[PDB]
C-alpha cells in the first residue's frame, strides 16, 4: 500500500510524527 | 522572525550601505508579501465537470509545498509548477494564514448553461476533483447548490468567469498551511486543519473548467518557519553570455 | 559586562537570575532572545469561565536533562528536541511543582523561556544553536535545518566562552489552547499536549586539543512566564 | 409618469476587473451574507515580528558557507574564493541544501542590487590567533597566488583574538542600477531532461555570468597554542545590505528537495485502512 | 448641433446582482406598475413578539430530556448523563421526535459556541426530599461509579424541598472560540441508502464528536413520605445562553417527519370528485 | 413567540454568561431571520418548457414543507432538498407571511427568442408545472402573456436569467404558509390561502429552465409555530474523527 | 435589507478604447503588481537638446 501513511515503529510516537526521541531524523 | 543581528556582536568599520535602488526604475515596487500572494496561481489547467458526480471539488487552502509535483509519483489534475510560483515559495515559509481566498473559476464554453459555484464551510475533510458525495448514482435531483450553502451562479453566454471570495469559515484561529507529509494518515480532527472548507463547481453537461487562487484582501500569514532545504538545476538549462 | 582584577575568590563579577525558590548565576555574558507577543483576545471567549495561573509553581526555573556535545558532532545534527509542554511533563523532570496544575486542568496557554548553560575549556570550540518552531505537530521533519533555527527565535551558545541563552516562547498556536492530558476517556481525534518544538542542534563541531577532553556538556531550564489553565477536572497522572 | 432616459456611454467589455494585479481593484463577489463582511483581524492577527517584505526576509542572517583555516596555511593562501551572485550558488552543477533567507527570496525576482553583507564567524578560542584579509573584486579578478591583486581592492584586514567574528559589507560596484537574476524566469523542466543544446538555445534567458568574488587571504599564519585545535571551522553568514532591493516577480529559481509529498483525497483516497 | 460623446468606461459582465447574498443589493424587477412601490406594513405587520433572529428561537425553552429519580437509587448514582452537543442528540442511531428549539435552529448552522442553560422541573410535591449534583465535564469524563470524578468539575448542588425546580448554566470551556456542528452540511440520501464505507469515506465532513457531558447524580437519597410516590420523573430543559451564537448557514440537520406531504396541482389533479 | 422564563423561578447562583463569539471570526452574521429568507432556493433544475401550453406555472408561496420530498412518493418536478433548505426549517416555524418574493429565472439557451414571465395576481388555485388553461390546443394566438396582465420579457441572448419581485396581490392580510396535508381536499375558497397568485413562463420553442426563489426586501413572516416533529440520519453518512 | 436597484444607463459596446489616437485615453492594462504605477524618468530621461516634434 501507500508507504507515506504511515511511520515505521522505531522512528515514530503514538501519533505517527517522529518521536522527539528520535534525533537521527536529520 | 529573528534578524540574527542579535549575534553580529562585532563593530569596526565597514564600507557605505550605498542608496537604494528600488524605485529607480519604476514605482512598482513588488516586495510587499501580501501583494505577491494576492496575484493569481494557477491550480487547475482545462480539467473536467461531469455531471454524474456531485460536483468538481477545490479544498481552501494556498498554494505550497502541499500541491508541489515531484518528477515520478503519480499524476494528479494539479498544474505541475505550483510549487515553483513566487507565492507557494512564499507560503512554505510561512505555517499559519487567516482570511479569505479568491477563486478565479472559467468555464470553457459559451453556452447558457449556468455553472454553480458552492461554498462548504470547515467540514473536516480535505478533497479535490470529481467526487459522488456519499456514493450516490445521481444528483440532479439532490444538488448540492441548492441544499442551503451559499452558491453563486456563472452563466459563459453571458462571461465565463467569475472570481468568488470565500470566508475563514473555521473554528480554528488560523488555518494549518502545510504539513510534512501531505499522505500521513495521523490524527483525523488535526489532518482537516490545513483547509478551511471547499469550494464545489457543478454543471449540467460535461464541459471543462480552470482554476486560479490568490489571497483576498481581508488576509494574513504568520508563524514563520525559516526556510526549507531546496534545490536548483536552472544552470543546465540555458547557455551563458560567454556561448 | 566588564572584568575585574583577580581578588581571592578569583574575578567576581557574575550576574544571576532568580525566579521563585530557584536561582541560577552566570559566568559570562548572555545571549536572549526577544520578547514577542501571544494572541490574545481568545482566552475570555474559548473559556465562559475565569482561567487560572499559579506561578510559585511554574514560574520557577526547573533544569530538564543533560546534553552531551562531542567531537562526533556534525552540523545539522539535533543535540535534543523537546515538544512542549508534553515532554516536560511526561519525560524530563517528571516530579517537578511545575507539573501540578497540568494534573487537573485540561486545557492551558503557554508562554516559556529555557536557559541554556554550557561548560566547554579553554581549549576547547564549537557553536550551538537552539531554536523554536510553533505550533509543529506534523510539520518537525521540514524547515528543520540550521538555516530555519537561524531564521526562526533562537539563542546561540559558543562552546568556549559559555556565554549563556534565554529562549522566549510566547504562545502561538492555531487554537485558542492546547490539551494538556491524553486519557482514556478523551478524543483521539486530536493529538494534545503539543504547541511547539525546541531543536538543540550543531552549527559547528566541537574541536578539542591534543590530549583534550573529547566532549562537553550543556543543561537546559526551564520557567513558564505565564500558564494559564482552563477546565477543571479530575487530577490524573501525567500521560 | 415614464419619461425616456436618453443617458448612455460606450463600453469596453472585459472579463476580469485586476486579474494580474497584487495590488488596485478586485471584482470578487463575496461567499457571504454580506456582501461587505470581512474577516476580522481584531483579536487574530499576524504577530508584530513576523516578516512583511521580502527585503525584511533578506535581512535574516543565513550560513551561506564553512571554510577551514590552519596552522598549514601559507601567507597570501586563499581561505575562501567565490563568485558573489545572489541569484545562483554554482554556474555548473546543480544545488541540494539549505539556501540562506537573502538567496531563498532573491531566486523570486529576475533583478536585484545593493550592498550584500557577510558575516565572518570564526569558530575558535582565545588561543587562536592570526590574521585574514577580505576583499571584494570587480569585473576582474586575481590569480589565486597572486596576493597582491587582491589587496588592491575594497579590503577589511581582519586581527582574529579575543574577537571571533568580523562584519563585511559587500560594496554594489557594476555598471547598471540593478542587476539581473542569473537562474531563469522560466523553466518548464519538471523531469530532469537530458539536456542538449538545442533545449538551451530554447531557453528563457541568456545566463549573464557575475565575475565580482569576495575571498578571505592569509595575512598571518594562524599560530594556536599548541594545547588547542590547529584547525579551525569558519562560518560565512550573508544576507541582504539596508538597501538591498529586488524587482521582476518570477518563477521560483529554488524548489522543496526534502519530504515532498502531492496532496491526496481524504478521507476518500483510502485512509480508511 | 450633434457633438460626438467621447465618455466611455470598461465593464465586466455578470448575469445577476447579489445572487448569494441575504442584504445588500438586488437587481429585480417588480411586476408592477410602478417599479418602486411596495407592500405596506403600516397597518398588517410582524407582531414585535415574534422572534426576529435565530438566536431568539435558541433563547425559547424546549424540554430535552426526562429522567427518574427514586427512593432506591443509592448515593452517586447518575441519574442523568449526557454529551452536551447541541449538533446531534446521537451519534450511533437516528433520531425522531420533538427536537428542542435551540437544537433545531442550531442544526441550521456549522458553528455555534457559547454557555447553554439547563433547567430541571422535578415533578414533585412539598413530601418529596433529596439532593442531586448537577456537573459539567469537559475534555475527559468520569466513570459511572467515581462520584468524585464528578464532583471535582464545574458543579451546582440542588437541595430539592419546597422549591421543586433549579436553573443550570453550562459553561463554554473548549480549545476552539467556536465548535463545529457534528452533523452534515450537505446530505444528498433521500432513500434511506443502506450505506457502506465507501458511502461514509465520500462524506462531506469528519464527524468531531464532543466528549464534553453533563451529569445529575444523587447526593442525598430521595425520602419522600410513605404516602406519596416514591419515584418521580425530572424534565430537563435546554436553550441557548444569553451568548450563544451560531455561524456558517448549511443544509438543516433536522426535517419534517410527521404529515408531510407534497402540494399537487388545485383543482387539476382530481379535486373534483 | 413564549420564551417560558416565566417558568423559571430558581433564583439561586450560576456560573458566568461568558462573553459572546458573534463577530470574532468576521463581521458577517447570519442569524437575521429575513436575511435567511432572502438568499436563493432552487425550486426547479432544468426542468421544461413545452409551447404548446399556456406556459409552466410557478405558485407564489415560500418554500417550506408544502415541497418536502419523502422517500417512496410519486415524483414531482421540485428539486428534492427544498424541505432541508435553512429557509424551509424556518418558514415551517411560522405560519403567516405578507410582502413580496423574487424568482430568479434562467432560461438555458442563447437564443434571441423571447420568453415571457407573467404575474397573475390571487386567483384561487394552487398549481405548478406546464398547464393548459381550459384544456385548450393551442395558445400562441392567445398567449397568456398579451392578455393584460403584468408581464416581463427575457432574451436569453443577452442574458439567459432574469430576477422578477412578485406583489403581495391578494385580498387577505396574510398568506398562509402551509397545511398539514397539502393533499387534503376542504372547503376551496381557504384551500387557495397558501399562495398569493401564480408566475407563469412561456417559451417559443421547447427549451429548459431553471427556478429559484427568495423573500423580497419588503417582506415579514409571522404567526410563530413552534417547532415541529422532525427526524435526521445524518450520523450514518460519515466518519467520525476517531475512525 | 436588500433593497432593489433600479438604476441602469444604456451602452454602447465597442473592442478597444483610443486605438487610432496618438494622444487622449487608453484601456490598457498594465502588467505591474501596482495597475497605476509607471516607468520613472525622475534620473533617466530624454535630454533637452533632443527633438520633440518633427518640426
Ligand atoms: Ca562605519
Ligand atoms: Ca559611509
Ligand atoms: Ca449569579
Ligand atoms: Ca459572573
Amino acid at each position: 500500500d501507500n508507504p507515506h501513511r504511515f511511520l515505521p515503529a522505531n522512528v515514530s510516537n503514538r501519533w505517527n510524527e517522529y518521536s522527539s526521541a528520535y534525533l537521527p531524523r536529520v | 522572525m529573528d534578524t540574527g543581528a542579535k549575534e553580529d556582536e562585532d563593530e569596526t568599520a565597514n564600507f557605505s550601505d550605498g542608496v537604494t535602488a528600488m524605485g529607480f526604475q519604476s514605482l512598482d515596487t513588488q516586495v510587499s508579501i501580501k501583494d505577491i500572494l494576492r496575484r493569481p496561481v494557477l491550480l487547475f489547467n482545462h480539467v473536467e465537470l461531469d455531471p454524474d458526480y456531485t460536483g468538481f471539488f477545490i479544498p481552501i487552502m494556498p498554494p505550497s509545498r502541499m500541491m508541489q509535483y515531484k518528477s515520478g509519483d503519480k499524476e494528479t489534475s494539479f498544474q505541475r509548477l505550483i510549487g515553483r510560483t513566487p507565492q507557494a515559495a512564499i507560503m512554505n515559509l510561512f505555517r499559519f494564514w487567516r482570511g479569505s481566498l479568491r477563486y478565479t473559476i472559467i468555464i470553457h464554453s459559451t453556452d447558457g448553461h449556468p455553472i454553480y459555484v458552492t461554498h462548504v464551510p470547515h467540514t473536516g475533510n480535505r478533497v479535490y476533483g470529481l467526487m459522488k458525495v456519499n456514493n450516490l448514482h445521481e444528483y440532479t435531483k439532490v444538488p448540492i447548490f441548492g441544499c442551503g450553502l451559499t452558491t453563486e451562479m456563472i452563466i459563459p453566454s453571458v462571461n465565463p468567469s467569475i472570481c468568488v471570495e470565500v470566508p475563514f469559515d473555521t473554528e480554528n484561529n488560523w488555518a494549518v498551511t502545510f504539513d510534512e507529509d501531505a499522505q500521513r494518515n495521523y490524527s483525523w480532527r488535526d489532518k482537516g486543519d490545513t483547509v478551511t472548507g471547499h469550494l464545489v463547481v457543478t454543471p449540467v453537461v460535461s464541459v471543462y473548467m480552470s482554476v486560479w487562487v490568490e489571497a483576498g484582501d481581508d488576509f494574513e500569514v504568520s508563524n514563520f518557519y525559516g526556510p526549507p532545504s531546496v534545490k536548483t538545476n536552472d544552470w543546465n538549462y540555458a547557455f551563458s553570455d560567454e556561448h | 559586562e566588564v572584568p575585574s582584577k583577580e581578588s581571592i575568590q578569583g574575578d567576581a563579577t557574575q550576574q544571576s537570575s532568580k525566579e521563585e525558590n530557584t536561582i541560577i548565576t552566570r559566568d559570562q555574558q548572555q545571549t536572549v532572545s526577544e520578547n514577542i507577543p501571544s494572541t490574545v483576545g481568545d482566552l475570555v471567549i474559548a473559556s465562559s469561565e475565569p482561567t487560572q495561573q499559579f506561578r510559585s509553581l511554574t514560574n520557577r526555573w526547573m533544569p530538564i536533562n543533560s546534553i552531551r556535545v562531542t567531537v562526533n558532532g556534525k552540523r545539522n545534527d539535533l543535540l535534543a528536541q523537546y515538544y512542549i509542554p508534553e515532554d516536560f511533563l511526561s519525560t524530563h523532570a517528571k516530579c517537578a511543582p511545575n507539573t501540578i496544575p497540568f494534573e487537573t486542568y485540561v486545557y492551558g496557554k503557554y508562554e516559556l523561556e529555557m536557559k541554556f548553560v554550557a561548560n566547554g575549556n579553554k581549549f576547547q570550540c564549537g557553536k550551538v544553536i537552539i531554536s523554536v518552531k510553533f505550533d509543529s505537530y506534523q510539520a518537525d521533519n521540514i524547515n528543520t535545518g540550521f538555516q530555519a533555527a537561524l531564521s526562526r527565535p533562537h539563542i546561540m551558545l559558543d562552546l568556549s566562552t559559555n556565554n549563556e541563552g534565554v529562549l522566549k516562547i510566547p504562545f502561538r498556536y492555531h487554537r485558542a489552547f492546547v490539551r494538556n492530558q491524553t486519557h482514556k476517556t478523551a478524543t483521539a481525534g486530536v493529538r494534545p499536549g503539543k504547541f511547539a518544538s525546541i531543536y538543540v542542534q550543531v552549527l559547528s563541531p566541537l574541536q578539542t586539543g591534543e590530549g583534550g577532553a573529547n566532549d562537553m556538556f550543556i543543561r537546559p531550564f526551564y520557567r513558564y512566564t505565564r500558564a494559564e489553565f482552563a477546565g477543571m477536572s479530575y487530577k490524573v497522572p501525567l500521560t | 409618469d415614464k419619461p425616456k432616459d436618453v443617458s448612455s456611454i460606450t463600453i469596453i467589455p472585459k472579463p476580469r476587473l485586476g486579474f494580474p494585479h497584487g495590488k488596485g481593484k478586485s471584482d470578487a463577489v463575496a461567499m457571504r451574507v454580506n456582501p461587505v463582511a470581512l474577516t476580522s483581524f481584531q483579536d487574530v492577527s499576524a504577530y508584530p515580528d513576523e516578516p512583511r517584505t521580502t527585503l525584511d526576509i533578506a535581512r535574516i542572517w543565513g550560513l551561506r558557507s564553512t571554510f577551514n583555516w590552519g596552522s598549514g596555511d601559507e601567507h597570501g593562501k586563499e581561505l575562501f574564493n567565490t563568485v558573489l551572485d545572489p541569484g545562483l550558488r554554482f554556474y555548473d552543477q546543480d544545488y541540494e541544501g539549505q539556501i540562506t533567507p537573502m538567496e531563498y527570496v532573491t531566486g523570486l525576482y529576475n533583478f536585484w542590487s545593493g550592498p550584500i553583507e557577510l558575516r565572518f564567524d570564526f569558530v575558535s578560542n582565545a588561543f587562536h590567533t592570526g590574521t585574514v584579509i577580505i576583499s571584494a573584486e570587480y569585473n576582474r579578478s586575481s590569480t589565486n597566488t597572486d596576493e597582491c591583486q587582491s589587496h588592491s581592492t575594497y579590503t577589511k584586514t581582519f586581527h582574529l583574538g579575543e574577537q571571533k567574528s568580523v562584519h563585511f559589507t559587500v560594496p554594489y560596484i557594476y555598471d547598471t542600477v540593478v542587476r539581473r537574476n542569473t537562474a531563469s524566469a522560466y523553466l518548464p523542466v519538471t523531469d530532469y531532461d537530458k539536456v542538449d543544446n538545442v533545449s538551451r538555445a530554447q531557453a528563457m534567458g541568456i545566463r549573464a555570468e557575475s565575475k565580482m568574488r569576495v575571498k578571505v587571504r592569509v595575512v598571518n599564519v594562524l599560530r594556536p597554542v599548541a594545547s588547542t585545535t590547529s584547525t579551525i571551522e569558519v562560518l560565512v553568514y550573508m544576507r541582504g545590505g539596508k538597501n538591498y532591493a529586488l524587482h521582476g516577480l518570477k518563477q521560483s529559481t529554488y524548489w522543496p528537495s526534502n519530504s515532498v509529498v502531492p496532496i491526496d483525497s481524504f478521507p476518500p483516497d483510502g485512509y480508511d485502512p
